[PDB]
């Protein structure tokens, strides 16, 4: 019943995003520092 | 019995149907 | 009590209510009419007819003078010679203002001749009447908005409309002296087109046929002449 | 949900209603006299206390009733 | 008083549908709640945990006369947003007492005060208001089972006509729609509940079953389960108004929802009534002797719910990026702390539960003040966001997001600081009053064994703190997004006022821009009062702290 | 055209009582209850009318001790 | 900002609710001194001569009472410290009843001491 804007989740997805917070494997950060050459 | 005279006071029990005068006076002063 | 005719009063005629200011008016527009036909040529039969009729009709509604007249329009000069700005057009529009909950007033112009317009809030009971009558433009914007946004808002309206009740710089329009219902009748009885209220609607579409005949160009040669044939009937050769 | 409410408000229902869900039980009644003077009917026997003994319930439920009065036309009037 | 109050103002609504009046109708409204207020004040003369009153229906106690004038206060506050224009004019040439009460300031202010807004045209809403007074005053008072029945819905039938009076919203009516139906499922458990105790116990009285219960503690054919697990039921339905966890998913959409000055009187009242009430029965069903009824108390679920209230209004606020959602969910944090003192029943939790309420009552209503006078100085700025431009209903909720108050505290310092140190209060931190509120609820519990609850609050405390931390790093560590309204502040735009004297006479002209629009003194007055009593709490806390040491003593004594 | 009450309320009378009939003389009607529980009660005990005494709905029960009754006992059955 | 007639409205309104809720005022602050909630030094005389009046006239201390016994203890039971609810709901006590709270037996034990002084005294003369 309310709109999309006001309760939806994708709308926090934008206010809150999960690529904020990195996540990279150790085939391409082997030294934990974000892909650091 | 006031919550009665609400509802006739308000109109809340008239349908409304059917299918306000002139308020433009003129007034002449002639030539220039 | 008697003494003068009711505005709005039913007339007889369904629809036809009592003129608020029928003498007046028909100078209105009897002058607005014989202004319009000078884009005519002077050889048009449709001028000289409409020009001759309503110049007729014009002399009799000036033969019937309310009383007063020529007291009150020495003080209508002295107001809108000193007060031009309020009722000018061109200043406070041609409806004679923006506040509809107070008197408002324009001065035309037609022939020549000057008529000053009036505007008299509507009447209406106190027990059903808002703000005194004040438009309801609904809520100002509020929260966030952009400037186009509150521009068309009206925001520009705060430093040009007025509190009503302010009224220094002004002065109230008293209008015209009206006809006695006596006159009424006598002015109605030279005219001969019924009853006044009759004659008016008649004279104002009066006026908008001008324009009408102007466009067509009514009064230049004939578009198509009828074919051979084309109006023959039945006859039997005389 | 249906079998876990039931199972819950089965116990909290008395034994006068539980009654009658090869040895059954058979309610006995007699009769007084000192009780049946003035037999009142039971619209009467409600009337002998509602608007005296009770009369806070009739003044609370008719503020209500005035709520939904105001309240339901309020929300629903023709605007004009 | 009341009751006179809502007839005659409804013969009077009954007889106009002129939507000028509304300011007046709330104007009135102010006069009658005093009146309310002188009266329950001469009542006050009498020490007894109960009075008996019309027929065994009602009852009086000192701590029910306190709680009704404390209503009515706060409806007195709640009620000035409704009864003066938001905005106004001030200059210096009309600033003495002979200019207010001898001189006259006429000018277009039909745009400057939005004469016509919405908040200024609902003729009935004082009188709407006035019912869920009505019913939350009597709740308080209620002595039978019927009369809770009956208090309980004239609450909530106003509520929810109050959430649904802006009928050309459809932000409102669903917000009323959902309140009225969720509700609903509400009173069918507290009936229920109140339908169980009558039809094992065959008597209607409060007063009644509690002397059954109190036999009833000892240390075979009927052992009464009954009172414990009916109280149960009741209680569920009474954990939905007052939106503690797990029954709370309403609250953030209904509160979102529905226009804020509605939401400010709608989420703060019916706390306040529905608690008190709650305490005098937490207070005489508490078995002094363990027993097996002991072992089955109602009064767990408060526990479950406050346990519950703390993390969920602190951990669902964490992505909170609407203002009114998070608001809501602070409530949920805080009505956890309410149920814990009023789960632990003792003298310091009593003290301590009371003390609460009122301060959260009085803070959350800054709060909303706060926000709803900050929607209203964005009058003379202009912003070119396109969240801000693509939000809904904008006139209702002027404020809808956190990111609308990024730097507004370079916009107006003041009322900017006033809601940190509100803020700051919700948090707890000292030497702000709702740190000693929350302080007061953690002695009494740590004093009561309850330790283990005691680190659920802390450790939820710091939770909630980041949401509070980002509502005061927006207001203070950004630059505004809002702007001066190039043409309200342009050097060639100004209206003219004019002051006259006593007697329609002109003294003097003036030429007037935007910079001489300010808030109206009713509002900022009131969140000056507010923020300077959560200020400087300290060095005022006898005589507040007192008064709550002495219900307590006559709730517990004899 | 119509008048109101508060200016002018014996115009507003005669309005009322012409013009909304069914609605104003409900008021009448039931104003004149209250009228007559104000009248009629002082007036009929004034003229003798006396309210009759409630009529019996339990046994009366008579008060006082027991009177010490010799008669009807088991020896006069037979 | 009210059109030309609205605020004398608001004033009958205003003005109506000031005498209410005036009028509870002045009943609520005599009927304490009544309750015993307010000084009372003068109300207490004053009972006790009307009172003890009314015993030796004979007549009913709280007077005669048109409704049944029952009725009138409903009445009783709605009423007594009913003026602590104004704020909320206003009554008052328009029932001639017995039931007061007090013990009558000191207006009977004084009567009969101005019964016992007033005979002496017409004794000596
Ligand atoms: C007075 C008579 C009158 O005004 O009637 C004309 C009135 C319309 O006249 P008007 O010219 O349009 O009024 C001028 C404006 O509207 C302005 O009218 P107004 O609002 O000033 O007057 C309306 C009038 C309406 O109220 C009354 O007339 C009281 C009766 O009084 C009020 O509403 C203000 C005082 C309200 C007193 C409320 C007392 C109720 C008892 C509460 C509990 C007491 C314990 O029509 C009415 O019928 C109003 C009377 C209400 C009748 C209800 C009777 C049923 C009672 C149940
Ligand atoms: C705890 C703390 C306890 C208190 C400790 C002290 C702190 C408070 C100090 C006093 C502050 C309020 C009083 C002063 C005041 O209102 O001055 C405003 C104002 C000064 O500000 P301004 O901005 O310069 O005003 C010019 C603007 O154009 C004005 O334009 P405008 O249109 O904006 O003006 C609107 C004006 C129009 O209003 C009026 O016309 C005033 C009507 C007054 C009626 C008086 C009735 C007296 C009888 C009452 C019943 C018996 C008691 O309304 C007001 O100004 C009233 C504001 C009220 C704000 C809320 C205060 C009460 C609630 C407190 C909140 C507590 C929260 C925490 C606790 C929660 C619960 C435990 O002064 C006046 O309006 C002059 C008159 C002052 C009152 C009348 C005195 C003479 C009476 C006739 C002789
Ligand atoms: C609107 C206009 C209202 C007009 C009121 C009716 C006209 C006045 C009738 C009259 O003159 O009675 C005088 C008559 C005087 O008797 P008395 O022989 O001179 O002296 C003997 C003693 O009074 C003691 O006599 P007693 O002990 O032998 O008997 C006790 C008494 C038993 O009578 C009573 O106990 C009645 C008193 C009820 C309790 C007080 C309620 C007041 C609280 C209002 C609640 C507002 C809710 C919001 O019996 C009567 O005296 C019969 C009185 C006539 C029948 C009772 C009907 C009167 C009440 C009418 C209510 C109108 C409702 C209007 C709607 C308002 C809401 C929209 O009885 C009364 O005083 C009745 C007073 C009623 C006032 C309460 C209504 C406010
Ligand atoms: C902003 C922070 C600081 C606030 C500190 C003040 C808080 C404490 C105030 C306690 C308070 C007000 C209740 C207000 C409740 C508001 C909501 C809750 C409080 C929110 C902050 C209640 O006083 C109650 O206090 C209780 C415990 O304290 C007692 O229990 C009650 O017996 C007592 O009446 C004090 O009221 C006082 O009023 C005065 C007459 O003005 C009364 O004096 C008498 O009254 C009449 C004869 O009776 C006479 O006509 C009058 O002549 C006489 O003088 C007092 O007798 C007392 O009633
Ligand atoms: C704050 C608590 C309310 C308060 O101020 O109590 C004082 C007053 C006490 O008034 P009061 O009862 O003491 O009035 C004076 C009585 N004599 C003269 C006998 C001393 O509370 C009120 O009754 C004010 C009513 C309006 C309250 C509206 C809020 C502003
Ligand atoms: C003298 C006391 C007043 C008696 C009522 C007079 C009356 O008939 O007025 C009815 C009233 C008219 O109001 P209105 O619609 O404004 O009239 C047209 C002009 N505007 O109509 C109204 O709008 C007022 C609201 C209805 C009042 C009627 C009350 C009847 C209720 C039953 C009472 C009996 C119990």
């Amino acid at each position: 019943f309310l709109p999309e804007a006001m309760v939806g989740r994708s709308k926090i997805d934008e206010k809150y995003p999960d690529s904020d917070y990195p996540t990279l494997t150790d085939k391409e950060d082997p030294d934990m520092n974000g892909g650091y050459i | 019995t006031i919550g009665f005279v609400y509802e006739l006071g308000h109109d809340a029990l008239k349908v409304h149907s059917r299918q306000l005068k002139s308020s433009v006076v003129i007034s002449y002063l002639g030539n220039i | 009590k008697g003494k003068f005719l009711v505005p709005g009063a039913p007339t007889g005629l369904t629809g036809l209510g009592t003129h608020p200011s029928p003498r007046s008016a028909l100078l209105y527009l009897y002058h607005s009419t014989l202004e319009k036909l000078k884009q005519i040529p002077e050889h048009s039969v449709y001028r000289q007819s409409v020009e001759a009729v309503t110049r007729h009709r014009l002399a009799l509604v000036e033969s019937v003078v309310p009383e007063g007249y020529d007291a009150w329009v020495e003080r209508a000069k002295k107001l809108l010679e000193e007060h031009a700005d309020q009722f000018d057009p061109t200043k406070v529009g041609p409806e004679g203002g923006e506040e509809v909950q107070g008197a408002r007033a324009v001065k035309v112009e037609r022939d020549g001749r000057v008529f000053v317009v009036s505007r008299l809030p509507k009447e209406e009971d106190e027990r059903v009447l808002e703000w005194d009558g004040e438009v309801d433009e609904g809520p100002e914007l509020e929260g966030s908005r952009t400037l186009e946004e509150k521009i068309e808002g009206g925001l520009e309206k705060i430093f040009t409309r007025r509190d009503v009740k302010d009224t220094v710089g002004r002065v109230e329009w008293e209008p015209e002296p009206q006809l006695t219902a006596e006159q009424v009748a006598e002015l109605e009885n030279k005219i001969g087109a019924g009853l006044i209220e009759e004659v008016i609607q008649v004279a104002e579409g009066e006026l908008k046929l001008v324009d009408t005949m102007v466009k067509a160009r009514v009064w230049e040669p004939l578009e198509e002449q009828p074919r051979p044939g084309q109006w023959e009937y039945f006859e039997r050769k005389p | 949900v249906g079998i876990i409410i039931s199972s819950f408000l089965f116990k909290m229902l008395p034994y006068g209603v539980i009654i009658s869900n090869k040895n059954d039980l058979f309610f006995i009644t007699s009769k007084i006299w000192d009780g049946a003077l003035a037999e009142n009917n039971h619209i009467s026997s409600i009337g002998n206390i509602m608007y005296t003994n009770y009369n806070v319930w009739l003044i609370l439920a008719s503020f209500i009733l005035l709520l939904a009065m105001v309240g339901a036309i309020v929300i629903t009037i023709k605007p004009r | 008083m009341i009751m006179i109050s809502i007839l005659s103002l409804l013969l009077s609504t009954s007889v106009t549908l002129r939507r000028d009046m509304s300011i007046l109708f709330n104007r009135i409204s102010i006069i009658a709640l005093a009146y309310c207020i002188l009266h329950d004040t001469m009542s006050l003369s009498f020490i007894s945990k109960g009075i008996g009153l019309h027929g065994g229906l009602l009852h009086i106690t000192n701590l029910t006369q306190i709680f009704h004038i404390f209503i009515f206060i706060i409806s007195i506050l709640i009620l000035q947003l409704t009864s003066f224009y938001p905005r106004k004019v001030w200059i210096p040439e009309y600033s003495s007492l002979k200019d207010i009460f001898f001189n006259k300031i006429l000018y277009y202010r039909t745009k400057i005060i939005n004469k016509m807004g919405e908040h200024m045209k609902i003729i009935e809403y004082p009188l709407i208001l006035l019912f869920v007074i009505s019913g939350a005053v009597f709740l308080i008072s209620t002595n039978d089972l019927v009369s809770i029945f009956l208090s309980i819905e004239l609450q909530s039938y106003g509520l929810y006509l109050l959430s649904t009076i802006y009928r050309n919203s459809e932000l409102s009516t669903t917000g009323g729609l959902i309140y009225f139906l969720l509700g609903g499922l509400s009173s069918c458990f507290i009936l229920l509940g109140t339908s169980l105790l009558y039809v094992n116990s065959g008597t209607t009285s409060l007063d009644g079953l509690y002397i059954l219960n109190s036999i009833s503690d000892v240390n075979s054919w009927y052992k009464p389960y009954y009172l414990n697990f009916s109280l149960l039921i009741f209680s569920i339905g009474f954990l939905f108004k007052v939106s503690a966890a797990p029954f709370h998913f309403w609250s953030p959409d209904v509160y979102d929802a529905i226009p804020t000055i509605v939401t400010t009187f709608v989420a703060i009242i019916a706390k306040i009534s529905i608690f008190i009430f709650l305490l005098e029965l937490v207070y005489y069903t508490n078995s002094n002797a363990n027993s097996y009824l002991s072992e089955f108390s109602w009064t767990y679920a408060l526990l479950i719910s406050s346990l519950l209230s703390l993390i969920i209004g602190t951990v669902v606020g964490l992505t909170q990026f609407r203002i009114k959602r998070l608001l809501a969910y602070s409530t949920i944090s805080h009505v956890g702390f309410i149920l814990l003192a009023l789960s632990v029943s003792s003298i310091e939790s009593t003290q301590a539960f009371i003390f609460y309420l009122i301060q959260y009552s009085i803070s959350n209503l800054n709060a909303f003040f706060i926000l709803i006078t900050i929607g209203f100085s964005l009058y003379g700025y202009v912003t070119n966001n396109k969240e801000y431009k693509s939000l809904l209903d904008k006139n209702n909720s002027p404020i809808q997001l956190i990111s609308q108050l990024k730097g507004y505290f370079y916009i107006n310092p003041l009322l900017s600081l006033s809601l940190a140190i509100t803020i700051f209060s919700f948090v707890g931190v000292p030497p702000l009053v709702g740190f000693f509120a929350k302080q007061m609820v953690l002695s009494a519990a740590l004093d009561n064994g309850y330790i283990f609850l005691s680190l659920i609050a802390i450790i939820t405390s710091v939770i909630g703190a980041v949401y509070y931390l980002n509502v005061i790093k927006e207001i203070f560590f950004y630059s505004p997004e809002h702007e001066v309204n190039p043409v309200l502040n342009e050097s060639d735009s100004n209206f003219s006022l004019r002051i006259l004297n006593e007697k329609n006479v002109l003294i003097r002209s003036v030429l007037l821009k935007g910079r001489n629009i300010f808030i109206s003194s009713p509002f900022s007055i009131t969140i000056s009062i507010i923020t300077n009593v959560i200020l400087l709490f300290i060095f005022m806390n006898k005589e507040w702290l007192s008064m709550g040491t002495i219900l307590v003593q006559i709730l517990f004594s004899a | 055209t119509t008048p109101r009450f508060w200016s002018t309320p014996l115009k507003y009378c005669r309005w009322a009582a012409r013009e909304r009939p069914a609605l104003f003389f409900s008021v009448v009607i039931g104003a004149l209850g209250p009228v007559t529980l104000a009248t009629v009660p002082p007036l009929r005990r004034l003229i003798g009318d006396v309210d009759a005494a409630p009529i019996p709905l339990t046994y009366p029960i008579p008060p006082g001790p027991r009177k010490q009754l010799k008669g009807y006992d088991d020896d006069t059955e037979d | 900002q009210v059109g030309r007639g609205g605020f004398a409205k608001a004033m009958r309104l205003a003005g109506f609710i000031g005498l209410a809720g005036g009028f509870l005022y002045f009943y609520q602050r005599s009927i304490l001194r009544f309750y015993g909630m307010s000084e009372n030094a003068r109300e207490v005389e004053m009972d006790m001569r009307e009172m003890t009046d009314r015993v030796k006239a004979g007549l009913p201390l709280y007077g005669e009472s048109r409704l049944s016994p029952a009725m009138q203890g409903v009445a009783a039971r709605q009423s007594r410290y009913s003026a602590l609810f104004f704020g909320v709901m206003p009554w008052f006590n328009f029932v001639n009843h017995n039931q007061h709270g007090v013990d009558t037996a000191k207006y009977y034990q004084q009567a009969e001491r101005e019964l016992e002084a007033e005979r002496l005294a017409r004794e000596q003369a």
